[PDB]
């Protein structure tokens, strides 16, 4: 069980740690999040109580190093570090932990939420989108735009999604022109899963990491490119069958958990109802249709 | 974006562009079979490419051989058109080729765009005006020329005859989309006017009449009141 540490907690915050939220009050005597399950990646997410604009925060993985929580009065957010001091980390956690002041993650033991959320999800693979190789975790935030987003400006806070084009010559063979557009297997199988994702766990990992971008922050290219994941694989008409097993559940986790009043905003209308009623695999999403057409039935 | 009433001049400026109609692509007779149930037969089809400026229409020619053994054909009708449009810019040298194609059905755009991911700069527009190009197979030698056809081909014609050396790309177009609208609303109508006096013939290298200026003003006439007659009973007003 491991901990991240806050140096303190000088303005009013709404902290978030994985699906789990916390109001902090300005100078409340915070110092930190404490039995966080290890072998899971994790996101630390902020929104001030004074700018409902802006959320932003850190995936984490705490077996990969000390990450403690400091807030910086010139740059105006709590930012992510890393202690490179292991003896000088255990003393400033023990202290907290002897004084009460850390919070808990509160992980109900039969609630395996985080862990279908993230099953595929891999800290190495989230460096490799959000580029700052100097630091073991990332920062996300509302505001940050996808490499696809760019090209339709700044590379260095870009969120480097693998590009999906339904209409592009990667997604055309020359001569198979309507084939491809309308079976778009040839775009999953062999360019996407072969090419270029290696295999289907990276694949639904890069999904599940736009979706919690797209909940945690509302950033808007993220629900982007989780609708296009979803529907390259709705549109295909060769999918193999772990794959559309495994995507029913992920689904089905991602619909359960977005809060009820978001569905307006982080759902796409077009996307779901060819998915789940015109597409190929329109009969291969059971868990995803029953809880999309009890908990959203507006929509569809 | 989308051709309409506002941006209706852009089509004779000296940008090359196209009209692409793929409404006479796959046409059918609809009949009985022996057990009483419902069949079609294709019959030759064509698409009709159109440079709006110049008047060059390339008639693609759609043999029914091109269904045979083929599913969902009306879809099918869409991307055959779309293939035959992009092998047709291939085949124009460069300096021919077209900046814009417009298609008169919007179910022809993600068809035609991408048939021409090759060609980004090519842009493929929908537009808001309801041309009736459907119309073209009621020009008699272009219709005949789809029937006799016994393997898919293309044919060049003018749409235009002679027009150009007379009148400019706006008025010449605007006779064509009159004519074709009388002939699309009263064939039988529309051509009772165009051959009534026979001492106007059909030039052997032309589709339409000889007309001198004076009688295209009292066929143009004759047409405006063939399609607004028709419009009074289709409407009861």
């Amino acid at each position: 069980m491991n901990t991240v540490p806050f140096t303190s907690a000088p303005i009013e915050v709404t902290i978030g740690i994985d699906q789990y939220s916390f109001n902090v009050k300005e100078n409340q005597p915070f110092h930190g999040i404490k039995d966080i399950p290890i072998g899971h990646v994790h996101v630390i997410h902020f929104q001030h109580a004074d700018n409902s604009s802006m959320r932003y925060g850190y995936w984490f993985d705490c077996r990969m190093g000390n990450f403690y929580i400091q807030y910086d009065p010139k740059d105006g957010l709590y930012k992510m570090m890393e202690e490179r001091d292991g003896a000088k980390f255990e003393n400033i956690v023990h202290n907290f932990k002897e004084r009460q002041m850390m919070v808990s993650y509160p992980k109900i033991d039969e609630d395996d939420t985080w862990y279908n959320l993230t099953e595929f999800v891999q800290m190495d693979k989230i460096r490799k989108i959000v580029r700052k190789d100097e630091n073991q975790f990332s920062y996300v935030d509302s505001s940050m735009t996808t490499v696809q987003e760019n090209e339709l400006s700044d590379p260095a806070h870009s969120l480097n999604y693998t590009v999906i084009n339904f209409k592009s010559r990667e997604a055309i063979r020359p001569g198979h022109e309507m084939e491809d557009f309308l079976d778009k297997s040839y775009y999953l199988n062999t360019v996407m899963l072969q090419g270029i994702f290696k295999n289907s766990s990276n694949y639904f990992g890069e999904l599940q990491f736009a979706f919690l971008n797209a909940m945690f922050f509302g950033n808007y290219g993220s629900s982007l490119q989780w609708h296009a994941m979803i529907e390259l694989i709705c549109s295909s008409a060769t999918v193999p069958k772990h794959m559309l097993d495994k995507l029913d559940e992920i689904l089905y986790y991602q619909i359960k958990t977005l809060p009820e009043q978001y569905s307006d905003i982080l759902l796409n209308e077009r996307v779901w109802n060819i998915c789940l009623y015109s597409s190929f695999q329109k009969n291969s999403l059971h868990n995803t249709e029953k809880i999309m057409e009890n908990k959203y039935p507006e929509l569809l | 974006g989308a051709m309409n009433s506002s941006n209706y001049a852009e089509l004779f400026n000296n940008d090359i562009k196209l009209f692409v109609d793929d409404t006479n692509v796959y046409r059918v007779t609809v009949h009985k079979t022996f057990e009483g149930n419902v069949a079609t037969k294709a019959i030759n089809g064509c698409i009709f490419t159109l440079n709006p400026k110049t008047g060059h229409l390339f008639l693609k020619i759609i043999h029914t051989s091109v269904w045979a053994g083929q599913k969902r054909l009306s879809q099918l009708a869409k991307w055959k058109t779309a293939e035959e449009v992009s092998a047709l810019v291939r085949s124009l040298p460069k300096e021919e080729q077209p900046k814009q194609i417009i298609v008169t059905r919007k179910a022809m755009l993600d068809p035609l765009e991408v048939h021409m991911l090759d060609f980004p700069n090519i842009a493929i527009r929908p537009t808001e005006l309801r041309l009736p190009f459907s119309a073209a197979m009621s020009i008699d030698k272009l219709s005949d020329v789809v029937m006799k056809a016994t393997e898919p081909q293309m044919v060049l014609f003018n749409i235009y005859d002679d027009w150009l050396d007379r009148i400019s790309s706006y008025t010449a177009f605007s006779r064509l989309t009159l004519l074709l609208r009388a002939l699309k609303t009263n064939e039988e109508s529309a051509k009772m006017i165009l051959l009534s006096d026979p001492t106007i013939t059909i030039k052997s290298y032309h589709l339409w009449p000889s007309f001198t200026d004076e009688q295209w003003i009292t066929i143009e006439s004759q047409m405006r009141d063939l399609i607004l007659t028709e419009y009074g009973r289709k409407y009861n007003v």
